[PDB]
């Protein structure tokens, strides 16, 4: 739970990474796949028998378990198996309101003893995530 | 006649397919006396999912009080097989017409099995 | 579309299919395929009878 990466355990070797983007997307919520890689042991030729896709809410992660649990993902008569990762695709939290967009960033310090603040370079329309599990 | 009885429940499927056409491979553990089996299930006609509960029973003989070599009417997937090699926690391997189940748990819960005898194969999903 | 024979039919009041003419589905095991291949085992069943002819 403290991720949102899920790791499918078996697909077929001749799917390719749109059609089980379209799959998910069917049988989930549309557009609730942010993430989707498929490991490749050449360079892109020979994809893996496993599969990492990362969801965009945690609810969409919840019931794509309990649908995986209760074996209700057939893709290709094949049944998807769905087990935790080790680590995220993509540094990017979950909670949509620690992400900031389009904010005014500047540096300073301390300048003088009372109440104030000085500015040295100004950054505009910079984007800031705050990450709880990885503390950064 | 029952010699062992256990319910079973299914972990996972050595194919995880569905409509595979093929002999599917099942892992399902023990309750209670926990132990590991193998057994190779036909899927298109005997339905197993993931999950699911099923009762097992090994008898010498379907007959009643001897007539070695009527429990017809209780189960639904009846097997005979022979035990060809017992070696190990010891465990069973019983081939049923070439397939094969291996039953692996404890040397106490196995131990009125001889080698080389017929035995059926006594299951049931609920 | 995907039978080669006309043996499935389209109701367009219930927006269901139908069978219609079962006898000209010659055993062509393409509707089944296509079940199969869309993710549906258990849509159609066709099994022949035994005893008719």
């Amino acid at each position: 739970t403290n991720r949102s990466t899920v790791k499918i355990s078996n697909v077929p070797q001749t799917i390719v990474a749109d059609e089980l983007l379209r799959f998910l997307e069917l049988h989930l919520g549309e557009d609730t796949v942010f993430a989707l890689e498929i490991p490749t042991t050449r360079d892109n030729w020979k994809p893996r028998d496993f599969a990492r896709v990362q969801f965009t809410t945690l609810e969409v992660k919840s019931r794509a378990q309990l649908l995986s649990s209760q074996s209700k993902l057939l893709f290709k008569t094949h049944n998807l198996r769905l087990s935790e990762a080790y680590d995220d695709i993509i540094p990017r939290p979950v909670d949509p309101r620690k992400r900031l967009d389009d904010i005014v960033l500047t540096v300073g310090f301390p300048e003088s003893d009372e109440k104030r603040f000085c500015a040295l370079e100004k950054w505009d329309g910079v984007r800031c995530w705050i990450l709880t599990e990885k503390r950064r | 006649i029952i010699m062992f009885e256990d319910i079973f429940v299914v972990d996972k499927l050595d194919p995880d397919g569905k409509k595979f056409d093929k002999v599917t491979r099942v892992e399902a553990r023990s309750h209670n006396l926990e132990m590991f089996m193998h057994l190779d299930v036909n899927t298109e006609v005997y339905p197993l999912a993931v999950g699911d509960k099923f009762t097992l029973a090994m008898a010498p003989t379907l007959n009643l009080d001897g007539t070695p070599d009527t429990l017809a009417d209780k189960y639904e997937y009846i097997m005979h097989g022979k035990l060809y090699k017992i070696s190990e926690k010891a465990e069973l391997y019983v081939s049923f017409g070439g397939l094969l189940m291996l039953l692996q748990g404890d040397p106490a819960h196995i131990s009125h099995f001889e080698l080389d005898q017929r035995l059926f194969l006594l299951m049931r999903k609920l | 579309e995907s039978s080669p024979t006309k043996v499935f039919g389209m109701d367009p009041v219930t927006r269901q299919v139908v069978v219609v003419d079962p006898e000209a589905y010659t055993y062509d095991e393409e509707v089944i395929k296509k079940a199969e291949a869309m993710g549906k085992p258990g849509l159609i069943e066709i099994s022949p009878k035994d005893d008719s002819f």
